[PDB]
DNA sequence: GATTCCATAAAGGATTGGATGAGTG
DNA sequence: CTCATCCAATCCTTTATGGAATCCA
């Protein structure tokens, strides 16, 4: 071999899905909800990660015109209003 | 009333998230992480709020994955759409 | 005073009343507790700390 | 067939606070 | 000044089963 076995940066995390169990019973919340297929919750695991990067990329943005470090709730604030997308979270959010 | 534990993904997992879209040393205030914990649930029942609401229409009684894929379609989500199927095909079989 | 896309407008007015039932039967979180579980609670005031108050590994110093 | 319940079991990872430096207000 | 990060050990949750009843193309 070379002259060092030559090695790779761990960044990566043990794979790790938000709970179906969980995501189900969010699901079931509502009264005429009632029968959800085996792998619903399966799909809502896997967009409920890319609506969490999406959501706080862009609340992200909104921190740095502010100079900041530390996102903050605010910051969520404007990104709902910002983006057409984000528009069902009127009530949930502030501003 | 209901339990915290049933109404949103644990924090710790949606905190996990959260943090891998930013750079290496950013922060994130507790008020940041619950809200965002908040929207996220309501993104699950806005989304299977209205998959349903076709269901009703389409007068079937389960909850299919392609029905909540519509629904993202629908309300927007188109760009989810596309990398969900690779992910949902999987799964499949 | 608020606008809102076309996509999702009457998709959210739907929602808005789903989300009123909800209210009427008391079934929305009002208010966040200091910590889920008891057990976890004392648990977490039983671990061995370092003097920089981070939980300390039992597998260290023999 | 789906799906929903009710159990029992195993397995696992989220929960969790003190001290303190980062950073907000 | 407030507060978010940093650790890891339990223990509630999750997942995995097995059944029960019900529904419907």
């Amino acid at each position: 071999m070379t002259q060092f076995k030559e090695i790779e940066k761990t960044t990566d995390f043990k794979n790790h899905s938000l709970p179906l169990a969980r995501i189900k019973k969010i699901m079931k919340a509502d009264e005429d909800v009632r029968m959800i297929s085996a792998e619903a919750p399966v799909v809502f695991a896997r967009a409920c990660e890319m609506f969490i990067l999406e959501l706080t990329l862009r609340s992200w943005n909104h921190t740095e015109e502010n100079k900041r470090r530390t996102l903050q709730k605010n910051d969520i604030a404007a990104a709902v209003t910002r983006t057409d997308i984000f528009d069902f979270l009127v009530d949930i959010v502030p501003r | 009333s209901p339990r915290e534990q049933d109404r949103f993904l644990p924090i710790a997992n949606v905190s996990r998230i959260m943090k891998k879209a930013l750079p290496a040393n950013a922060k994130i205030s507790k008020d940041a992480k619950e809200t965002m914990q908040e929207c996220v649930s309501e993104f699950i029942s806005f989304v299977t709020g209205e998959a349903s609401d076709k269901c009703q229409k389409e007068k079937r009684k389960t909850i299919n994955g392609d029905d909540l894929l519509w629904a993202m379609t629908t309300l927007g989500f188109e760009d989810y759409v596309e990398p969900l199927k690779v992910y949902l095909q999987r799964f499949r079989e | 005073p608020i606008f809102v896309n076309a996509k999702q407008y009457q998709a959210i007015l739907r929602r808005r009343e789903r989300r009123a039932k909800l209210e009427a039967q008391n079934k929305l979180i009002k208010v966040r507790k200091p910590y889920l579980h008891e057990s976890r609670h004392l648990h977490a005031l039983k671990r061995v700390r370092g003097s920089g108050g981070r939980f300390l590994n039992t597998k260290k110093h023999q």
